[PDB]
This record gives C-alpha cells, sequence and structure tokens, in this order.
C-alpha cells in the first residue's frame, strides 16, 4: 500500500516510560502510538475500522539531521561489542549492515553519531498532603528532550482513506501529545506526514530475509511457519489501562509478549491488533501487526 | 466534534522565579537538559493553578475535570495540558546583550533567634526581565462547561498573577506575570475568538 | 569407584612436586611423581590403587616401565596432565598476564611472593616454605581430610587454598604462570571427562587406546572427546537494578546475589547430573558459566535435557524476565593445547552459538503461553513490579518478598544452603535461605540432595559445603546503628553534601585479551583457565580489601563488572585506589573504565544504576581507558582525575580556603559561574576575584593559568566542584 513518512518534531520535553515514571525512553513501540491513535479516534469521534483493519504503522524511530535511523537487525554478524550496544543504523547504512561491510569501528561511530536528544530526571514534590498535615512527596518523572534537528518517525501503511483518516489523527495528536505526562507539559510535538522517497526505495527492495520494523506478533496459526530459523526479542509489553470507561479504577492491562522491532525472520507473518483488556467495559487493543522491510542477508 | 484550544503567550518574571530542582549551584533553578536555559515547569504551573483554584473554590469537580483526576470511580482526563514553559527567544536575545546572565544569585541569611547569628544562603533565581513561552492546550471535552472552565481559568491566572510560581515567594521571589499572545481552537469547530484570559 | 579414585588422582597427581621441592624428609632422589607415590601412600585413607598409580604413573618414562592394569586410570591421567601442560627448584609464580597482551604492552616479569599481588621484584621460594607447606598438608590429609564420593568437592577447595600460588611448572625454558591449583584443577576436569569419554565407548582396555603405540596418543588428541558448554543467565541487569520502593535500596545487594548463588545452582545440577565434580567448572562470573563436559553421548542428553529444563523453571518462576542459555561445541585435545592454532576459535564459535541462541530463546509452546494470560494481575509488587505472580500483603511479589527476608541474613550469616525449605525459589523444587552454621548443619543433617555453600571462608574439616567467592563489603555492617539503614548511612554525614556515589567498572577488552591477548605459542585450556581464576579472585575476593575503612557497599564484583553504592567521596576515592590496585594485580596490560555517579538518597534505584550505566559506556568510549565522573563532561583519565583534577588542583583549594575563617563556598561558587562562560571579559572578572579571594599570591596564578587551557579548565571546574561538595553544611 502507500507508505507516508510521519516525522515528529517534539516541542517540549517527552516522557517514555517502560515500566517506572522515572524511565526516560527516547521512543515508543507501535502499540504505544496506535493505542494513542486509537485514543485519538475516539476523542475526535471517528471510525476505528481504518485503524484496525487496515494501518500497518511502525515504530518510532530516532531521526537526526541528514540521516533517519532504523532498528539494528538481529541478524548473524559474520569488536562484537559494538554491534551488541549498536541500537539504530542509519538508512542510507542499513543496505549495507545486512550485507556486512560494517566493521567495530564503524558500528560504534554509527551509535555515537545518533544525536537524537538527552535523557534526564526531573525531581517534582505532591503537596496534596501538605495541606492535611502531612509532607511532600518528591517524585520523579524521567523524560527526554530532542535536539533541535532531531526527533522521531514512523512509517503508515493503508488506502488513501486510511492515510487520510491518520493525517487527522496525527493533526489532532500533535496537542493531545504522546508520552506519559502529557497532561503536566512532557509530549507536545509537530508532525509532518509526506510521501516517502528514501523508505519507498528501502521498501521496494526484496531480499531473502525479513526485519520487522513494528513491535508485532503472530498469530498461533502463523507462529507454525514463521519461527523458523527466526532471530527476535520478546519484550514484556505492559501497562495500565488508559481510559474513564474501562473500569472505576485502573487496572493493568493483560501481558502481552511481542517480538521487537529489527527481528529478523525468514518468513513473513500479518500481525494482530490483540486485545488485552480482562473483563473491561472496552476491549484494550494492543496493536502487534507487522511492518516488514525485506532485506539481502 | 473533540475541540482543543491553543493558548500560547508570555510568562514576564516580575521578580526572580526560583523553582528549584550544569555544574555545582547553591539551590539551583530547573533547566533544560540540552539548551541549559531555565524552564518554568508545566506541572509547577498546573500545579500552582490548581493550588489556587482550590483556594477559591473551596476535591471539587471543577478542579478535579480541569487539572485531572484518578480517584476510584471518577477518573476525570486533565483538560488543561500546560507545556513547559521555555526560556523565549526574544528574552535570549535580549539578555545577550547587556551580557546579562539568564540566572542571578540571590545572597540572603537567616539572624538566629537565639544567638542573633546570621547564617548565609544563596538561592539561584531567574533574572527579572526573563519571558516564557507558555503553551497551554485546552481539551473541549463539553461544550457547556469550557466557558465556566475558561472563567475558572481566567481565575486561577489572575490569582496566580497576584501570587508567586514556584519558590520561596513569600519573601519576594516567583511573582510572574502573564500575556496572552492568541487563543486559537487548533482542532475542532469550536470558536474561541468569544473566549479569552485575563 | 574408578571414577572416584581417577578424580582424586589426578587433582593429586603432581603433589610431588611440593614435597620435591621441599627435599625435607626421604628423598630418595626419584621423580616428582614418585615422590608424590610416597607421600600419598604415608595416609591409609588415599592409598587407594587408583589414586597412587595416576599420581606415580602420569609421564611417558613412568608408564612406559609401568607394568599396569591395562584398565588403571593412570593412563588417563597421563593424557589429562598432557592436554593440561601443552629446571629451578625454588621458582616464584609468575603472574599470568606476563604473557597476556604481551604483542601489544610487551612481556612483564611480575611474579607473586610466597589475596597477593605480583611485585616484578626478582625473588625465590624459600626451602622452608615448601617445607612449612608439607607440613600443613601433612596435617590436613591425616586429619581434616578423607577419600569418599562426597569428600572430593572438599579436597578440590583444600588445594585451592594452598596451591593457589605455587608454581605449577618450574622448567627455566618455558614460562610459569599456571599455578599447581589450576594445572592441578585442570588435570582433574580434563580427566574426568576423559574417563567419561572412553566409558562411552566401552574401551576395556586403555592403553593400546591410549599410550601403547604412542601413535595412537596423537590419535587421542585429534579425537573430539570434550564439549566446551556456555551458559549464559540473561535479564540480570533489568531482575536486579530495575526496582522501585524505599526498600529497593535494602535488598539491591540481595537480589544481586540471589542471582550469584542461584547460577552456582545451576552450575551445580550440571554437574550433578554429569557425576563431575566443580573441577570442571573453569569459570563462573557475572551471569556466566564455562564448562569442559565430556563429549559421550550422555553428557549431550543432559545438557539438552538441562537446558530444557533450565527454560521451563525460569518461565515458570521469572518468565521472560530471568532466562539461561547454553551452547557447547565438541573439541579435540588438540583444541585445548592450541597445537593448530584453533583454540581460540573454539572459544569464539562457542559464544557464537551462545548467541545464536540467545537470539531465538523461546520456542512456539513457549510464546504461545506467554500470551495465553487468563487474568490480568490488577496488582503489582513495589519492586519487581509483576502481577502474574501472586502477591501477598505489603504489596511485594513472592520472589522479592523472599529477597527481602534474605536481607537482614546475608548481612549476619555466611552459609547459604540450597534445600527444599527456603526463602527464594531456585531450580529443582529447592529454595534458598541464608543461615548461620547452627542452622545450615541442622539443614542438612534433616533431608539429603542439600547443598550448603560458604562465603569466602578458610578451608575448615570435613563438611559438605561448598566455598564459594563473593564480595560482601558493606560498611554499614559494621556498626549496629548504620546496620539498620544499609546504604541509606552513608547519605549521614557531619560535613559534605549527603548525595551517594555509584561506581560501575568495566575491564576493557577483556574478551579480546583472552582470544588476542595470550600469544599463539602460550595459549592453552590451562593457561586461560588460569587467568579466568586470578580475574575472579581479584573481583570476588581482593575488592573487599581494596575498599576497607569506606563507607561502601559492594552490589557485585563477578569476573570483569562492577557495582557499589556508597558516600560520594568514598566511592571516588575508592575508584582511584581500585585502579592503582587493579594495574598492580594485572601488571599493567589490562585497563578497566568506569563510570561514577552521584545521585541523592531517594534516588530511584534504575535511575542510578542506568545513568552510570551510560557513564561508564561514555568512557569505555575512544582508548577506554577513562573515568566518566558526574556529568558526561568530566570523562577524563584515570591518572588526570586522581593527579591532575584531585591532587594538583583541588588539593590547593581546600587547604587554602580551610587556613580562611570561612572554608569558602562563596568564592567557589564565584568562580564557577565565571568558569561556565567563554566571554573574554569572565576571565578579566575571574582574575579580579582571584584578587580580592584573599589566598595565597602563587595559587591565584595557578588557577588563571588553569583556566585559560582548553582541558584544563575543566579539570579546574571539577576540582572546584569537588570541593564545594565536600562542603555542604
Ligand atoms: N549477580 C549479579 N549482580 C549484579 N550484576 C551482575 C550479576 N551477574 C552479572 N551481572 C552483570 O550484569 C551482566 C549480565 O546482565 P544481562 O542482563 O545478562 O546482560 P548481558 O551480559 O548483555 N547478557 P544478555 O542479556 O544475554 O545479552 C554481567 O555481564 C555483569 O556485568
Ligand atoms: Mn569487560
Ligand atoms: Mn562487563
Amino acid at each position: 500500500l502507500v507508505v507516508k513518512l510521519v516525522k515528529l518534531t517534539f516541542k517540549s520535553p517527552v516522557h517514555f516510560g517502560m515500566k517506572r515514571l522515572s524511565d526516560s525512553n527516547h521512543t515508543i513501540a507501535a502499540d504505544t502510538l496506535f493505542s494513542a491513535l486509537i485514543i485519538e479516534a475516539l476523542q475526535q469521534q471517528l471510525e476505528l475500522s481504518h485503524l484496525l483493519n487496515n494501518l500497518v504503522i511502525t515504530d518510532l524511530f530516532p531521526y537526526n539531521k541528514t540521516s533517519y535511523f532504523l532498528p539494528k537487525p538481529l541478524i548473524r554478524i559474520e569488536g562484537y561489542k559494538a554491534f551488541k550496544k549498536l541500537t539504530y543504523i542509519p538508512v542510507e547504512n542499513y543496505s549495507e549492515y545486512l550485507r556486512g561491510e560494517i566493521d567495530s569501528l564503524e558500528a560504534s561511530k554509527i551509535a555515537e553519531s545518533l544525536n537524537l536528544g538527552k535523557a534526564s530526571l526531573s525531581t517534582k514534590v505532591s503537596l496534596q498532603a501538605v495541606d492535611h498535615n502531612g509532607e511532600s512527596e518528591p517524585y520523579s518523572v524521567g523524560n527526554f528532550t530532542f535536539y533541535p534537528e532531531s526527533g522521531l518517525y514512523f512509517l503508515a501503511k493503508g488506502n488513501a482513506d486510511t492515510i487520510g483518516q491518520l493525517e487527522i489523527l496525527m493533526h489532532a495528536l500533535q496537542y493531545s501529545g504522546i508520552g506519559g505526562k502529557r497532561s503536566a507539559g512532557y509530549g507536545q510535538f509537530r508532525c509532518t506526514i509526506e510521501d516517502s522517497g528514501k523508505f519507498d526505495s528501502l521498501l521496494s527492495q526484496t531480499g531473502n530475509i525479513a526485519i520487522l520494523l513494528s513491535s508485532a506478533m503472530a498469530s498461533d496459526e502463523e507462529l507454525v511457519d514463521c519461527l523458523e530459523d527466526a532471530r527476535y526479542l520478546l519484550k514484556k509489553r505492559t501497562g495500565f489501562v488508559q481510559s474513564k470507561t474501562y473500569a472505576d479504577q485502573l487496572v493493568k492491562k493483560k501481558d502481552f509478549y511481542a517480538f521487537s522491532a529489527g527481528s529478523t525472520f525468514y518468513q513473513k507473518f500479518n500481525g494482530k491488533i490483540f486485545d488485552v483488556s480482562d473483563n473491561g467495559r472496552h476491549s484494550v487493543y494492543r496493536y502487534a501487526k507487522a511492518f516488514w522491510l525485506e532485506g539481502k542477508i | 466534534m473533540y475541540s482543543k484550544i491553543r493558548i500560547v503567550g508570555k510568562i514576564d518574571v516580575l521578580t526572580g522565579l526560583h523553582i528549584g530542582g550544569i555544574g555545582a549551584i547553591a539551590s539551583p533553578v530547573v533547566r533544560d537538559p540540552y539548551s541549559r536555559l531555565p524552564i518554568i515547569p508545566g506541572s509547577s504551573i498546573k500545579g500552582k493553578m490548581r493550588s489556587l483554584l482550590a483556594k477559591h473554590i473551596g476535591d471539587a469537580p471543577e478542579i478535579l475535570r480541569l487539572f485531572g483526576s484518578s480517584q476510584k470511580g471518577a477518573i476525570q482526563s486533565s483538560r488543561l495540558q500546560i507545556s513547559d514553559a521555555f526560556f523565549s527567544k526574544a528574552s535570549q536575545e535580549e539578555f545577550d546583550k547587556k551580557d546579562l546572565a539568564y540566572t542571578e544569585t540571590k545572597f540572603e541569611n537567616t539572624i538566629s533567634r537565639l544567638t542573633a547569628v546570621a547564617n548565609p544562603r544563596q538561592i539561584e533565581r531567574v533574572t527579572r526581565g526573563a519571558s516564557f513561552d507558555f503553551h497551554i492546550i485546552y481539551n473541549v471535552e463539553n461544550i457547556n462547561e469550557v466557558m465556566a472552565d475558561f472563567e475558572n481559568i481566567k481565575t486561577a491566572i489572575h490569582l496566580l498573577e497576584n501570587d508567586y510560581l514556584g519558590g520561596g515567594g513569600t519573601r519576594g521571589n516567583g511573582r510572574i506575570r502573564f500575556v496572552i499572545d492568541s487563543i486559537d481552537t487548533v482542532v475542532g469547530d469550536f470558536d474561541s475568538s468569544n473566549l479569552s484570559i485575563k | 569407584n574408578k571414577k572416584l579414585e581417577l578424580m582424586y588422582g589426578s587433582l593429586l597427581h603432581d603433589i610431588g612436586k611440593i614435597v620435591y621441592r621441599s627435599n625435607s624428609v626421604d628423598f630418595a632422589k626419584g621423580t616428582h611423581s614418585k615422590i608424590g607415590s610416597q607421600f600419598l601412600n604415608k595416609f591409609k585413607p588415599f592409598q587407594l590403587s587408583g589414586i597412587v598409580d595416576s599420581v606415580s604413573y602420569h609421564h611417558y618414562k613412568e608408564l612406559a616401565s609401568s607394568s599396569l592394569l591395562d584398565d588403571s586410570v593412570a593412563y588417563i591421567t597421563y593424557i589429562a596432565d598432557n592436554i593440561a601442560s601443552g629446571f629451578d627448584k625454588r621458582a616464584p609464580l609468575a603472574s599470568i598476564f606476563n604473557v597476556v597482551n604481551s604483542e601489544t604492552k610487551g612481556l612483564a616479569n611480575y611474579t607473586y611472593s610466597f589475596y597477593r599481588y605480583p611485585t616484578d621484584a626478582k625473588k625465590e621460594y624459600t626451602s622452608s616454605q615448601y617445607a612449612a607447606l608439607v607440613n600443613k598438608m601433612t596435617d590436613d590429609l591425616s586429619n581434616k581430610l578423607k577419600v569418599g564420593p562426597d569428600s572430593f568437592s572438599s579436597l578440590l577447595q583444600w588445594t585451592e587454598s594452598l596451591w593457589s600460588y605455587i608454581p605449577s611448572s618450574t622448567d627455566t625454558n618455558q614460562v610459569m604462570d599456571v599455578s599447581l591449583y589450576d594445572h592441578s584443577k585442570i588435570t582433574c576436569a580434563i580427566a574426568s571427562c576423559i574417563y567419561d569419554y572412553l566409558t562411552e565407548m566401552n574401551c576395556v582396555n586403555y592403553r593400546k587406546e591410549l599410550f601403547s603405540p604412542y601413535e595412537k596418543t596423537k590419535q587421542f588428541y585429534q579425537e573430539d572427546v570434550f564439549l566446551l558448554v556456555s551458559l549464559d543467565m540473561s535479564g540480570i541487569q533489568d531482575f536486579i537494578y530495575n526496582i522501585s520502593g524505599s526498600k529497593a535500596l535494602k535488598s539491591l545487594r540481595s537480589r544481586s546475589f540471589y542471582l550469584e548463588t542461584m547460577l552456582e545452582s545451576l552450575v551445580d545440577d550440571l554437574l550433578s547430573d554429569l557425576e563431575l565434580s566443580r573441577a570442571n567448572l573453569l569459570y563462573t562470573g557475572g551471569g556466566h558459566a564455562y564448562l569442559l563436559l565430556p563429549n559421550t553421548e550422555r553428557a549431550r542428553d543432559v545438557l539438552a535435557s538441562f537446558e530444557g529444563e533450565m527454560k521451563e523453571w525460569f518461565i515458570k518462576i521469572f518468565k521472560t524476565d530471568l532466562s539461561v542459555a547454553i551452547a557447547y561445541k565438541a573439541c579435540t585435545g588438540e583444541d585445548l593445547m592450541n597445537s593448530n592454532g584453533t583454540y581460540s576459535d573454539l572459544w569464539q564459535t562457542v559464544s557464537r552459538k551462545l548467541s545464536d541462541k540467545k537470539a531465538h530463546k523461546y520456542s512456539l509452546n513457549e510464546i504461545k503461553l506467554f500470551n495465553s494470560t487468563i487474568h490480568a494481575g490488577t496488582q503489582e509488587c513495589k519492586e519487581c513490579l509483576r502481577s502474574d505472580i501472586d502477591i501477598s500483603e505489603d504489596s511485594l511479589c513472592k520472589i522479592c518478598e523472599g529477597i527481602i527476608a534474605i536481607s537482614n541474613d546475608l548481612r549476619d550469616y555466611s552459609f547459604f544452603v540450597v534445600s527444599p525449605e527456603g526463602k527464594v525459589p531456585l531450580p529443582r523444587n529447592r529454595y534458598l535461605s541464608v543461615e548461620n552454621q547452627d542452622g545450615a548443619e541442622r539443614k542438612i543433617k534433616m533431608n539429603k540432595e542439600t547443598r550448603i555453600y560458604s562465603k569466602n571462608q578458610p578451608f575448615v574439616g570435613k563438611q559438605l559445603v561448598t566455598n564459594l567467592w563473593m564480595c560482601d563489603y558493606d560498611f554499614s555492617t559494621l556498626n549496629p546503628e548504620t546496620k539498620k539503614q544499609g546504604i541509606a548511612s552513608y547519605v549521614n554525614r557531619e560535613v559534605g553534601i549527603p548525595r551517594l556515589g555509584v561506581l560501575r567498572a568495566d575491564i576493557d577488552n577483556l574478551g579480546t585479551t583472552f582470544i588476542k591477548g595470550i600469544p599463539e605459542q602460550y595459549r592453552s585450556i590451562s593457561r586461560t583457565a588460569t587467568l579466568s581464576r586470578q580475574l575472579s579472585m581479584f573481583f570476588k575476593f581482593e575488592l573487599s580489601n581494596i575498599l576497607k575503612g569506606a563507607r561502601i557497599s559492594v552490589i557485585y564484583s563477578g569476573g570483569d563488572d562492577l557495582f557499589l553504592i556508597g558516600a560520594w567521596d568514598d566511592v571516588i576515592s575508592k575508584a582511584l585506589v581500585l585502579r592503582k590496585a587493579f594495574t598492580r594485580f594485572s601488571a599493567g596490560k589490562l585497563t578497566f573504565s568506569a563510570g561514577i555517579g552521584m545521585y541523592p538518597v531517594k534516588y530511584p534505584i534504575s535511575k542510578m544504576a542506568s545513568e552510570t550505566g551510560v557513564l561508564e559506556d561514555l568512557a569505555k568510549r575512544g582508548e577506554k581507558n577513562q573515568v566518566a565522573l558526574w556529568n558526561d563532561s568530566k570523562v577524563f583519565g584515570w591518572s588526570q582525575l586522581e593527579e591532575q583534577i584531585l591532587k594538583e588542583k583541588m588539593i590547593p583549594l581546600q587547604e587554602a580556603l580551610t587556613n580562611s575563617q570561612e572554608h569558602g563556598k562563596s568564592f567557589l561558587y564565584k568562580m564557577l559561574e565565571l568558569l561556565r562562560n567563554e566571554d573574554q571579559i569572565n576571565i578579566a572578572r575571574l582574575a579580579y576575584l582571584l584578587a580580592r579571594s584573599s589566598l595565597s599570591e602563587e595559587l591565584t596564578q595557578s588557577i588563571f593559568a588553569w583556566s585559560q587551557n582548553k582541558q584544563q579548565k575543566v579539570e579546574l571546574i571539577t576540582a572546584i566542584e569537588y570541593l564545594v561538595y565536600q562542603i555542604r553544611e
């Protein structure tokens, strides 16, 4: 389908948490962005059919000046700690990395050439108890401040109406903000949706190996044929349900284990919008569809 | 449908503002990690407006629906998304001329009641001429509660102008004055030509 | 019990070298093997035929005129010596680092004296010292030692306590870095594998299989006889350091210790299934363990079942939080001796198979059952943040509740008993508890197949304990008042900023040191195993002595890395002391980089370890021999921080400001403001500030000179900042 590149330039620090408020991550998986889009769609009274059935997004990935970073393929490298610590590889160097042609020095240089932001930890207080004859609670919020030319990007696959709906949702999401403290000043961004030229070239290529770009997960039927000779990384996608309608009290979603971006499979699998709710008033959607970027190993 | 109102303007400092947390500083202010510019956290603006609005009203439903709630049964999404107020480019250029530092060290002491000896202290404060670009998003979840909420926002901002932002503003610090550059509805059909702050 | 005799015989086969060096009583001019037979025959329990023939007939000339039973294990010991090994009576044990990285940093002459440090000072082992060693061996063997299937583990530790610094070889033509303990342990490890391999083939007569034509002695080195097995725990960093709560600081040491004992338990399970002692365990460090197993079909079936079982248990208890990957590669005798040059390739392929195992960690069923969750937790533990496991009161998961219970017992006791009833779960339906000597003895008496571990203990009488070298330094336990608040007591200071300091050290290019540091002619299974043991014994044991007297708690040392939490200045000072001592221990040839952080109490534990891990990564950039102090801007060299920042700059400022009535803290702050900007005017204002600062005239010129030159002003800023933190009421 058509592939539109969405570039997110962030006005303020963003709090992307892994398991704690103190955590300060520089990216969010596709499940985190997709839940942001579903929340935005339900707010704007939009239909969820396009997001749930036809939209295939990828993880938010770092990008800085004159470079677009893709996740490190989990391929066997035929100085090995340079690739172990490497996380994101520029698109211009992505085709090279799959074939080889990357020394330990080059990978170390690539990792240091990621000029994506700087993490920190702001410490705040809760004077709610102070009024009630108590003491302030100093809590820490970990936030990430992107550099002026840096930010996150993600590609979107869909029809004309699915992409057009995502253009509306991304415009509304600029002001809702992505992150974990968006109501306390953490997560504002401006996004531009443009047809991807270089990325369409990278997605047009067809190699023997397939590389995940989004946090995905195969259904039971697809996991039978895809796991053979696969190199992946199961990530525990956890959290609490963010909704006023789901329950009277905030409850956690069912633990969902999804493959990390960059996992390489010799058999492509189409993921699913898994349901991680437990008898809640509505079904909580955890995105696990697969955005495949084939490559030659 | 759902609407979002973007209030953007200036927070002019009227007296040295210290919101506590580059190197070793005695009671440093909170700064942007990258640019090392003093900032006013959105949680500090949100907390001070919530504190002043709670005193004005009297948690109350008006405060809970405006600044968010997480209590059992009544979970209200925060309509006010007060972003971090970053040091403006205009005040950076204005402070570059005069070679004036963005922040100043204020020296005080504490004369003991028992011994009448002065124990010195230092708190860093953002200099008076500073201005911070504030960016507030009000989510119009109800088209009927927007006028009442924007009345509450104006009341909380009016209280904040007569009060201090973060720091020991009872002893002078923190005094600020809001200026609204524009109030434009970025998302949705709601109109804010009638809506105003201050 | 022919296996048991061989294990006793291979470990004590070169005991005659010690007695021959002493030349104390009845020196019959015979071979060290004959002396060993004479010495061991003096004790009835060790007078078994298998042990004595192995000790006396482990060389070619002895075996040519052996006249043995043709099935005796002396042939197996002879091969084990040839694989392990492949005159000056009073010679010191040359440090292994004399050979490490000799291509790049040259050859050293550092040798040990009779933990111990190499000196590089020419020295000899006095024969009276060897005589005292022989006297102590006689006392241990006669009274405190016995021969039995469960008593060899005590013998292996007994050899470790004594022979760890005795040279195994004294031939002056070849360098002697392998200690007698290392060569005997590797000989016993290889002999155990060869015995199993020959049993699997059901070869009735050993001599024609191994030694008789002498051409099948070379052929046996060409046979795939051993397995190089590496089992590596994953998720250790996230398990231990990613915790929350006020109890996180107290329980941090317990979480790391739990993984240490779990890894030891995993190895002891693998060795107990193989009927092998700890001698086959080449190394066990930070979540890692290398073993040398026989190439028998039985061993491969044991490994496959053990790997599948530990996956079942780790999923049962920890799911994806913790896991173990096991990889094995068949290697020959010539692989271990490096005769063909394929020794390093063998280790690279084993780790390559391990990395392949780590990628495809889980299978079809395990992945599906991960996503087959019936009930959302709706309740989580404060520390582990786990909802799938049952959470009791105090909002703690069952594992972390046991971890907290292990705390307040780890400090007091030194015995970790793996038993059917305990506090934290362990594989094989067992649990781990920390008890005193009486409590541990009770537990082992009640129910068999119960293991007991002793921490940093000297060798003691006959018992089923296993010696574990663990760094348990904790300054708070010294004072009962500070024992209540373990690490948070270091925040309490009369003067100085209360902030804690976190030190994360890591040796540079340790993997490159093992693969490329040892030259081809000096690479072997025994030479490498010695290097693993010296590095392990430095972190596990020597770290406690280095950080003595400092307000520092050792979360982990383990092989290559380090984690300490303590007073911010004590951590910095002991980081420099540890760097200097590490240079002495390694005699150069190995540098480590460290990140040092300044975090208050109640700072997130995960953020304390993560931000310091980022700093260590910054120090790992470039030539890697750097320390990243506090901010990422202060990535100094080790000599630069110790000498230029502190002694050359910070100390003159502290002495000058102390001499005045007030300890600065106002000139220092004004100095920092004028040093933060790059303006030409701020230099002039700094000149005026120094002139009015009312200190010595030659110091103001020095401070002005320091601020002038880049890479020297940042040292001045760090000197001022260190001084400012040193004085905070
Ligand atoms: N008991 C322990 N306590 C603290 N740190 C430990 C302990 N054991 C090992 N470590 C350290 O943590 C590392 C293991 O963490 P782990 O999460 O397994 O990462 P890794 O070494 O990159 N292995 P992997 O996750 O499989 O790629 C070791 O290399 C040590 O640096
Ligand atoms: Mn290392
Ligand atoms: Mn390490």
